[PDB]
């Protein structure tokens, strides 16, 4: 049966084999509610999908645990831990039990963790400047979207560091909330208009009469939850139609007391109220004669990332303008952004701001909704960067593997015993990575096994390699021959991603081959 | 039953392919040969393709024309099966596309009639007479390769300029201009006295035997000399004048004037005796099977019992042979004798050397299927750089020639012109390489040399690139060493074209 | 595996090989029988291509290209998802000798790059030159019109054509601008064009043969309620407990009716249009005070006369202002198409205008509906983008001749890729000559020789069957067509080509 | 693909079924045939022999087990067993990993080169001169048989048969002919039934079992004549002395015709002194002239003085075996006595087994371990040399490791220890210790193979490996199978 379950898992296997690398296919993903999408990330094609064979559900969790902690290795466990019950094959027909195969993944995994603190190259010095948020986030880009890696680099890295405050050796206080960062899509245009500014995004339209207001700084925002409407008894207090002689009277009484309270509102300074609640036809009118912007936002989660921004508090009454809750803005006004005006929020140089929105534009809906799926997993890959050794980095594209297969066959000759058999094929499950990239690739497959490991052998006089440790598995593209450098384009994958995927694809192999029997009955 | 109409021709097409099958993997020496199997349940294995489709059981009359076809380029050239067969499935396959085109089958017939003619003068800008025969070798890639299987092709490189320089010499002419390589020439003598660095080159005829007396010298007569080579020995016959027959015999040598005496069985002491006042040369022990192929060059004839009815005599230098001169040179522990300089020859020798006797068993064996493979071809003074220059070149020739008609045959002879690459494509399967790199490649060196050619001008040439399966690289055949007949290219694709429209000439079947 | 990816190609075969006989003015037309059984026959493959509605998911991404190239373009929504299933057919067997897609998309924007830069070489900007303002409509008129039962009545079919542009903004031009409204009987010469809006005459009601016809600044007035007393199909259900009540509540009932009825009468507005019916009270007493009435009228229909005369529509007839009244300059009811039709003339400020065709046959007036359009779509073009390429196959022979030299200065596999781009733009030259009649075999072969020869000019006359040059033939295409197609031609074949599972969902 | 599956799984299949017949402890094979009768013999020859084949690749590997048996006597089954591995280790390199078939034909040749020379230097020298070292040699063939107690008197008449057609001589003139020597047509004996194997004794020449004409006559002769001519003796009286005048011209010792002999051609051949054989059998002759070089020359008169009789030992004719014989002692011949002809049958096998291990010692000294210690230290070099070498060859070459270390793993599985177990702790002992540790099967534990010497000659491990190439480059060649005459 666990033969039999790999059968079912190869099939799985080989739905992420196409997706994992730029080279890589797309899944058209049909919901049963008549939606078309389609998307690189398996991790969403697998929430869509009813799972339900058991050795199934092992990657499916495992996969939900590479979601959070961090945005990237969703292929990455899912083809580890798919290529390490695919070798363990030759052991079971070989008679060995599956007992001894997961003790040998758990010396090897213990030996595999530890060199990975000794294989670091650089470290990252969170300065979270422009340029060294470049070298993180291109290679985030690839892999999911093709063409747009150099174009949304300079866009992704520049809201972030917006976010990202200015501070040194302080881990105590906590940032980078995920929510801060939004990303909205706008059909028309391109992404070569596209700018990064500082500010929430509202689609919703100006029903008021001003457009824009002045360009003085430090504009006051009154945040109302309740929605206006004359002043109403906390208790009790309902509005009943008894005659025709009152009807007049409520009319023209909540004319006078409407305008009345929205005078000593207006009369304390403040240009703009934002009402989370319905705004109301004579309430409106007042407003607009005083220079005054109506905002509506009948999303509760907006207000709450306002807060940290403008500094407003949304106030459960009406009719109290509290000078102590109101908050400032430089500039709010109305611009045309793919054929339709909306009001936006900005601000220069004041008032720092731990939320910001991208403004993307393009001419198809389809691959640009991915490029929101592929920023927002960029913005996840920010998380890794942390105190606790979150610096780190290792050459990506296939560098380390195939330069950490040769550092553990070393390690089997050196353990006596029979756990060298669950050494030797526990490196050989990494040729799984390289090969994805060239099968995808178009570029044969025994052409670029053999020069890799030429470049990764080399004798030199020292039982340490100097010169080169930077050659990858490279897509080439190219007319004759010649690969380039990790260093070169600095495409590489951080270390946070790769010891958490590895360290869970690692038991999640482990854990299929520990059941060898199901059984179901009625609950 | 009854088959007509477009099911005919989809069915040639299937029927063909399933037979083209077994020879596309023969294809090249790379190629990978099969087993063909019978109902009785014996087996045989075997590279050449044309004793395939001889055993090859065929039910539909599309693959039965190219059972037949095997036999017309075995009858003529005599190789190249496999390459027919090759061409004539493309051009199926190529024509069976048109058939959704609304083209009409006989223009597509005549369309390759015409190509057919204009490929034979597209060939005559290709084939050139023997060259780059002074000041280097292109001959010696063929027995390097050859014999690269061998202990004695690490040492090739030297040895090979040994049967080039010999191959110029050896050429002769027979009856009505042949020009054609004697097959039983370059004879072997093997003896290992010291390491195979001493190799030497002998241009002339080289016989294995002593001098017998030291009192004459080993040089005489330098100008002329006439060599008479007998079979019965000059020593006293038995069945008392039994001495005084064979002394008669001795007195017509000496008036005859040969200088050297070739005996089979040897020559007595009296005769020898005789010899030393007479300058005379004499030789004991020879050997019979290097008599003939002397008495032949040098005009002699093999004379087992000298008589003629009555009488004995050497017919006054009638059975006696020529040539200019006879000198023996210090050979470094090897004892022979030289000849060169004959009347017409032809012809040389080659002494092995190696490690051992079984070593020298296995060089001698090698030069044999090395120089047989360079004679065979040179046979013929018109000859073409194979490799797949022939199938690519076509291809340029034909894509401007398309336009000339302009109205339909333009894309039938595009067609026709591509149809030629499937060669080169199958050939780097079995060799391990990628069929997209190395054909792609094939066609672009082919198309930038051939736009200044019809100019008259031109800066540098780069052109005659072929395909090398060894070390995976573009390089000139002319130096790697493929070559092939004229006569035998021509044939093939007028038997490949001629098998293929006898299929596209069937719209009907009636089978009982 | 790779089986799905050869039945997604043949997918898109069948729904790209019912759209190949529409490509071209004279190619054949699909007929689709929609869901709610309304018959529609057009050439235009937007709307026929959206009426299909393919479950199969490669057939939806043809959909998504041909929304873009209707409402960026507008034209050439044919010829852009022909061309992006040709690539997927040309790879077919590619995919069987054992060469990835990946190389096979990846070499086709790499022929891309050098076409885009092909267009601007081909791009040719001239306004003045060797032309006029009217020479330019003119001459390109009588080239959509051609091959078509209307080319010996295209004499006055191009006087109307120009004037219809030239009442509206050149900077800003719509084709849905120019409305058009099929009459059946009456001569096809004898059409006129017409600046405002008119109706369909679908009054039933006794009261006719009385009205002038000419009318000097009447006044528009939009009214969105009913005026009505008694119906001729409802009734009206009077019960009180007074005998002498019965004719008190009818007589109530009029003058509630009569009361809005005066309001319109002290404002003076001549003409009233109104979307509900109106019964004959209203009729009756605007008969003795001149005032013409117009019930039922249609939505599309008094959208545009709100940017006819700037007026707009109110509910009542109470607080209507003076600024939603409008004045045009002349009305006049004429006997054109064997019926009178009321329609307006002579409006400034109109944005929006009608063509109107006669005809025996309304089937015959909605081929010439059509024909009139494509004429709009290159003189809408024309106008904003000042850079012309000759089309009709002109262009898209030149691009596949460069590329073919390309290749053999290319090493590696893009040479044969590249070629098989370049052999795959003969599809859209090839279908010209198949959907027309023309042999297919001999054309394209002769089109080849002189193409050689550095003229890259040469296009397909579609008059006579023969070689030429449609700089002679008038036949232009802009820039943005050949910008747009081989964009959403190649992102749409790399989408699907890159699609290696098809997975849907019940539920 | 469908041919190249067909290939590994038809060669894998017969392979299958002497897995359980390698070794001394291998199990046994029942075969069924289609009468009620049965086949408990474990020898791979006569197993695969009465097994139907299907696919023709099952018949290849039946020739390859009869060019084997020709060579040397034992390890018929290492041979299939090696070439089988070999194909079932490519399996999923040609498939799973899309590698050319050449590609790992040209490793298959660039891994037998390295093959060979890592058996040369485990390999170790021994003196051929020895009488007492060979006997401990050929052991391994003779024990667990009935010849183990005539092993004493079963080498002597080994080695003298194999020592009396080989000659020893080498130079850098003449070359080196390798010690030639043929077993078939020069060692080539002739049993008689009845006696003792003590009494048995090596002859050097031609054995001939006719009598003699007459009783007396001399039992050795200084300078002998032997005439060998097929003219019978009659009448073609002075006419039968008139042929045999031309005879004695050259006064033979010895006249050996093929038909009979007349009564009148006795008594002039009596006081010539002359031996006189008749009925002579024709293919015995040819065998004469080997030994003497007289040529058979119908006509008396045309008989050449070229030819002599010399190397004639003795003209005895007394009786042995209650039987009188001729005794004309690069050819022998040996007449062996045994108890029946049932044990002189199976002394014969025995006989051709037991000098082709005396033989393999003689082409060279070198000797290599034996059960599984050559395998294992073959495929430790290999794994060596693979990280060594650049190229797509390497993925393929490294698959010749895995089949070397299936010989001693096939061993293990009948021995009754874990195969698994077992193969890592033995694969150790190459690695650190010597490469002389071997498995035993008579206790199934790892130990040294100093105590009990498992060594044999390395010609039978020279063609295992050679051949094994040979054969499994042969079925990946062929892609396609077809039917038709």
């Amino acid at each position: 049966q666990i033969i039999k379950s790999i059968a079912a898992i190869r099939e799985l296997h080989q739905m992420c084999l196409t997706s994992m690398g730029p080279c890589g296919r797309n899944k058209i993903i049909v919901n049963h509610l008549g939606k078309i999408i389609i998307t690189n990330d398996a991790a969403t094609m697998l929430r869509e999908l009813d799972i339900v064979h058991p050795a199934v559900k092992v990657l499916v969790m495992a996969t939900e645990q590479q979601k959070i902690d961090m945005g990237d290795g969703t292929n990455l466990v899912m083809i580890l831990a798919g290529e390490l019950l695919n070798v363990s094959e030759k052991l079971i027909s070989m008679g060995l039990s599956a007992v001894e195969i997961i003790q040998g993944y758990n010396m090897a995994r213990k030996f595999t963790l530890k060199e990975l603190d000794e294989m670091v190259v650089g470290e990252i010095t969170d300065k979270n400047d422009k340029n060294e948020l470049l070298k993180m986030i291109k290679p985030v880009i690839s892999s999911k979207k093709y063409g747009s890696e150099d174009i949304l680099s300079e866009l992704v890295s520049e809201a972030v560091s917006h976010v990202l405050p200015v501070a040194q050796q302080a881990g105590e206080i906590p940032y980078f909330n995920v929510d801060s960062i939004r990303v909205v899509k706008i059909m028309g245009g391109s992404l070569s208009n596209s700018t990064v500014i500082k500010g929430m995004v509202f689609n919703r339209e100006p029903e008021g009469h001003v457009k824009s207001l002045s360009e003085d700084k430090k504009h006051k925002v009154a945040v109302f939850t309740c929605p206006l409407d004359i002043a109403n008894t906390e208790t009790k207090g309902t509005v009943l139609l008894h005659n025709a002689q009152e009807m007049l009277d409520f009319s023209k009484g909540e004319e006078k007391q409407i305008d009345a309270m929205m005078k000593e509102i207006a009369d304390m300074g403040v240009e703009c109220i934002v009402a989370g609640a319905g705004v109301g036809e004579l309430a409106l009118h007042y407003l607009n004669r005083y220079g005054i912007l109506v905002l509506k936002v009948p999303s509760k989660f907006e207000l709450r990332r306002l807060c940290r921004v403008c500094g407003a508090t949304p106030l459960p009454r009406l009719g109290a303008p509290t000078p102590e809750e109101l908050g400032l803005v430089e500039t709010v006004k109305t611009m045309e952004i793919g054929g339709d005006r909306v009001t936006v929020f900005k601000q220069e140089q004041g008032e720092i701001s731990r939320t910001s929105t991208i403004i993307l534009r393009g001419a198809t809906q389809n691959n640009l909704d991915d490029i929101e799926r592929a920023i927002d997993d960029g913005v996840a890959a920010v998380k890794g960067l942390m105190k606790p050794s979150g610096g780190k980095l290792l050459p990506g594209a296939g560098a380390t593997e195939i330069e950490l297969i040769s550092r553990i066959t070393k390690y089997g000759e050196r353990t006596p015993g029979l756990l060298q058999l669950a050494i030797k094929q526990f490196a050989v499950a990494f040729e799984v990575v390289p090969r994805t990239l060239a099968e995808t690739a178009g570029l044969d497959v025994n052409e670029v096994l053999p020069n890799l490991y030429a470049a990764h052998n080399v004798t030199e006089p020292g039982a340490v390699k100097t010169d080169h440790l930077y050659k990858g598995v490279d897509i080439d593209g190219e007319s004759d021959e010649g690969v380039k450098d990790i260093r070169e384009e600095n495409i590489y994958d951080m270390l946070a991603t790769k010891k958490f995927a590895i360290n869970v694809a690692t038991e999640a192999a482990t854990t299929v081959l520990s059941i060898d029997q199901i059984i179901m009955a009625k609950k | 039953e009854k088959i007509s109409g477009d099911d005919i021709r989809n069915q040639n097409v299937l029927a063909t392919m399933a037979v083209a099958n077994v020879v596309k993997s023969s294809l090249g020496p790379v190629g990978l040969d099969k087993m063909l199997v019978d109902d009785i349940g014996d087996f045989t294995v075997t590279n050449d393709g044309a004793t395939i489709l001889s055993l090859l059981d065929v039910q539909h009359p599309a693959g039965k024309i190219l059972v037949e076809l095997a036999q017309q380029q075995d009858r003529e050239i005599g190789d190249g099966t496999t390459s027919v067969v090759i061409i004539a499935s493309e051009l199926l396959k190529r024509a069976n596309e048109l058939v959704k085109n609304k083209i009409h089958p006989t223009t597509i017939i005549t369309g390759f009639r015409v190509a057919l003619r204009e490929a034979i003068r597209f060939i005559n800008e290709v084939l050139s007479t023997s060259v780059d025969t002074l000041g280097k070798e292109t001959l010696i890639n063929i027995a390097k390769t050859s014999m690269s299987s061998k202990i004695i092709g690490a040492d090739s490189d030297f040895f090979s300029n040994m049967v080039v320089d010999a191959l110029l010499a050896v050429k002769t002419q027979n009856s009505k201009g042949e020009i054609k390589y004697p097959v039983k020439a370059v004879n072997v003598l093997k003896a290992h006295g010291k390491s195979a660095t001493e190799s030497l080159l002998v241009p002339g005829y080289a016989l294995n035997c002593t001098v017998a007396s030291q009192a004459m010298p080993k040089r005489i007569a330098g100008g002329n000399v006439k060599i008479a080579c007998l079979d019965l020995n000059l020593q006293k016959a038995r069945m008392i004048r039994e001495a005084g027959i064979v002394l008669e015999r001795v007195k017509k040598i000496i008036d005859a004037g040969a200088q050297v005496v070739l005996t089979t069985k040897g020559i007595d002491d009296l005769c020898l005796k005789e010899f030393v006042e007479a300058k005379i040369m004499g030789v004991r022990r020879c050997k019979k099977e290097d008599l003939r192929r002397i008495a032949r060059a040098t005009g002699a004839t093999l004379v087992s019992s000298m008589s003629n009815l009555e009488g004995e005599e050497t017919f006054e230098s009638s059975y006696l042979g020529l040539c200019d001169e006879v000198v023996q040179a210090k050979f470094s522990d090897d004892e022979c004798i030289l000849i060169k300089g004959t009347s017409k020859h032809s012809s040389s020798s080659i002494i092995l050397r190696g490690a051992n006797d079984y070593s020298l068993d296995e060089m001698e064996r090698s030069l044999h299927d090395s120089l047989s493979v360079v004679k065979r071809t040179l046979e013929s003074g018109n000859v073409v750089p194979g490799g797949g220059c022939v199938e690519a070149a076509l291809n340029i020739y034909l894509d401007n020639f398309a336009t000339t008609v302009g109205s339909r045959e333009q894309l039938a002879i595009a067609e026709f012109a591509a149809a030629l690459l499937i060669i080169p494509k199958t050939l780097a399967v079995n060799a391990a390489k990628d069929s997209s790199e190395l054909v792609a490649k094939l066609r672009s060196y082919h198309a930038a040399s051939q736009m200044a050619k019809p100019e008259d001008v031109k800066r540098r040439s780069y052109r005659n690139y072929g395909l090398d399966l060894i070390r995976g690289k573009i390089v000139d055949e002319i130096h790697a060493g493929v070559l092939e007949p004229t006569i035998s290219k021509v044939k093939s694709l007028k038997s490949a074209l001629e098998a293929c429209v006898a299929i596209l000439r069937i719209d009907t079947m009636i089978t009982v | 595996g790779k089986g799905q990816i050869i039945s997604n190609i043949n997918a898109c075969v069948a729904v790209q090989e019912a759209l190949k006989p529409t490509l071209g003015p004279l190619g054949s037309d699909i007929l689709i029988v929609t869901s709610n059984q309304k018959t529609t026959i057009s050439n235009d493959g937007a709307t026929i291509l959206k009426l299909l509605d393919v479950v199969h998911p490669a057939a939806k991404t043809l959909v998504d290209i041909s929304r873009a190239q209707d409402a960026e373009v507008g034209d050439g929504t044919t010829s852009v998802t022909i061309l992006a299933g040709e690539l997927m057919k040309e790879a077919k067997p590619f995919l069987e000798e054992g060469i990835s897609s990946h190389l096979i998309m990846k070499g086709y924007r790499k022929a891309v790059s050098l076409a885009v830069e092909k267009i601007n070489e081909l791009a040719v900007d001239i306004t003045s030159e060797k032309s006029s303002g009217r020479e330019l409509l003119e001459r390109c008129a009588r080239t959509a019109m051609s091959s078509k039962l209307i080319h010996n009545n295209a004499d006055f079919f191009v006087k109307m054509c120009v004037d219809a542009v030239l009442s509206l903004d050149r900077n800003d031009l719509d084709d849905k601008l120019i409305g058009i409204k099929k009459i059946p009987g009456g001569a096809m010469e004898e059409s006129l064009f017409i600046n405002g809006v008119a109706f369909k005459k679908t009054f039933s009601y006794a009261g006719f043969e009385q009205q002038p016809k000419k009318f000097n600044n009447p006044k528009i007035l939009s009214l969105n309620v009913e005026l009505e007393l008694k119906a001729e199909k409802d009734n009206a259900e009077v019960r009180v407990e007074h005998v002498e009540d019965y004719q008190a509540i009818v007589d109530a009932e009029w003058q509630l009716i009569f009361e809005k009825l005066r309001q319109v009468e002290e404002t003076g507005a001549n003409i009233v249009l109104s979307k509900l019916p109106i019964g004959d009270l209203a009729t009756q007493f605007f008969a003795d005070r001149n005032i013409f009435c117009a019930g039922r009228v249609s939505a599309d229909d008094m959208n545009r006369v709100i940017q006819a005369v700037g007026g707009s529509i109110q509910s009542t007839t109470s607080d209507i202002k003076p600024e939603h009244l409008g004045t045009c300059a002349l009305f006049e009811e004429m006997q054109i198409g064997s019926e009178r039709y009321n329609l307006f003339q002579g409006c400034p400020q109109a944005k929006t205008c009608t063509l109107l065709l006669r005809g025996g046959a309304e089937q015959v007036i909605a081929e010439v509906e059509r024909s009139l359009h494509d004429a709009i779509m290159i003189v809408k073009r024309a106008l904003q983008n000042k850079l012309i390429v000759a089309g009709g196959g002109a262009t898209e022979m030149e691009v596949s001749k460069c590329l073919r030299d390309y290749s053999k200065t290319i090493a590696g596999k893009q040479q044969m890729i590249i070629n098989a781009f370049a052999k795959a733009l003969e599809v859209i030259p090839r279908q010209l000559c198949e959907n027309a009649g023309f042999d297919a075999i001999e054309i394209l072969n002769k089109l080849r020789l002189a193409h050689s020869k550095g003229e890259k000019w040469y296009g397909v006359v579609f008059e006579t069957e023969n070689i030429g040059d449609n700089f002679a033939k008038f036949v232009w295409e802009p820039a943005l067509v050949k910008i747009n197609a081989l964009n959403s031609a190649t992102e749409a074949t790399n989408l699907i080509l890159s699609v290696d599972e098809t997975i849907t969902n019940k539920g | 693909r469908q041919a190249q599956i067909s290939n590994i799984t038809a060669a894998k299949a017969v392979a299958d079924v002497i897995r359980t017949c390698l070794g001394p402890k291998a199990m046994l094979k029942m075969l069924l045939d289609p009468m009620g009768g049965l086949v408990l013999t474990n020898d791979g020859h006569a197993i695969l022999r009465e097994i139907d084949v299907a696919h023709p690749a099952a018949k290849s590997m039946l020739e390859l087990s009869r060019t084997q048996d020709e060579e040397v006597g034992d390890g018929t089954t290492t041979v299939i067993i090696l070439a089988g591995e070999i194909l079932a280790q490519c399996a999923p390199y040609l498939i799973e990993k899309n590698i050319h078939p050449v590609i790992i034909i040209q490793a298959l040749k660039k891994a037998l080169t390295d093959a060979l020379e890592v058996i040369k230097q485990v390999s170790k020298p021994v003196d051929v001169e020895n009488d007492a070292a060979m006997k401990k040699l050929i052991q391994a063939s003779i024990g667990t048989k009935y010849v183990i107690h005539w092993s004493e008197k079963m080498c002597e008449l080994a080695l003298d048969a194999v020592k009396t057609v080989r000659k020893d001589l080498g130079q850098t003139v003449e070359g080196e002919p390798n010690f030639e020597i043929d077993i078939k047509r020069y060692v080539r004996v002739e049993k008689i039934p009845g006696g003792d194997v003590l009494d048995s004794r090596v002859l050097k020449g031609v054995l001939l079992n006719k009598d003699v004409v007459h009783p007396k006559m001399s039992r050795h002769i200084e300078n002998p004549r032997v005439v060998l001519l097929d003219c019978p003796l009659e009448y073609k009286e002075e006419q039968v002395q008139l042929m045999c005048e031309q005879i004695l011209a050259v006064r033979p010792t010895l006249v050996i015709t093929e038909k009979g002999v007349s009564d009148l051609a006795q008594h002039y051949l009596l006081k010539g002194g002359c031996s006189v054989l008749r009925r002579v059998k024709k293919s015995d002759n040819n065998r004469i002239a080997r030994v003497t070089g007289a040529t058979i020359v119908n006509r008396v008169e045309d008989l050449k003085e070229s030819d002599v009789g010399t190397n004639c030992g003795l003209f005895k004719v007394e009786m042995i075996g209650d039987e009188y014989f001729s005794f004309l002692d690069k050819a022998c011949t040996i007449m062996l006595r045994g108890g029946s002809k049932d044990i002189l049958n199976e002394i014969d096998r025995n006989l051709q087994d037991a000098m082709a291990v005396a033989r393999n010692v003689m082409l060279s000294p070198s000797l290599s371990p034996g059960g599984g210690a050559t395998e294992m230290a073959v495929s430790v070099k290999l794994a060596e040399k693979a990280k060594q070498l650049e190229g797509i060859q390497q993925w393929p070459y490294q698959a010749v490791a895995d089949a070397m270390e299936c010989i001693p793993r096939t061993l293990i599985q009948n021995a009754g220890g874990d195969p698994i177990r077992l193969l890592s702790q033995l694969r150790a002992k190459h690695a650190q210790g010597n490469f002389t540790t071997g498995i035993d099967g008579d206790k199934g534990k790892i130990v040294d193979m100093v105590s009990y010497g498992i060594w044999e000659p390395e010609v039978i491990k020279q063609q295992s490996v050679k051949t094994a190439i040979e054969s499994a480059c042969l079925l990946l060649r062929v892609d396609d199978i077809v039917s038709g005459v």
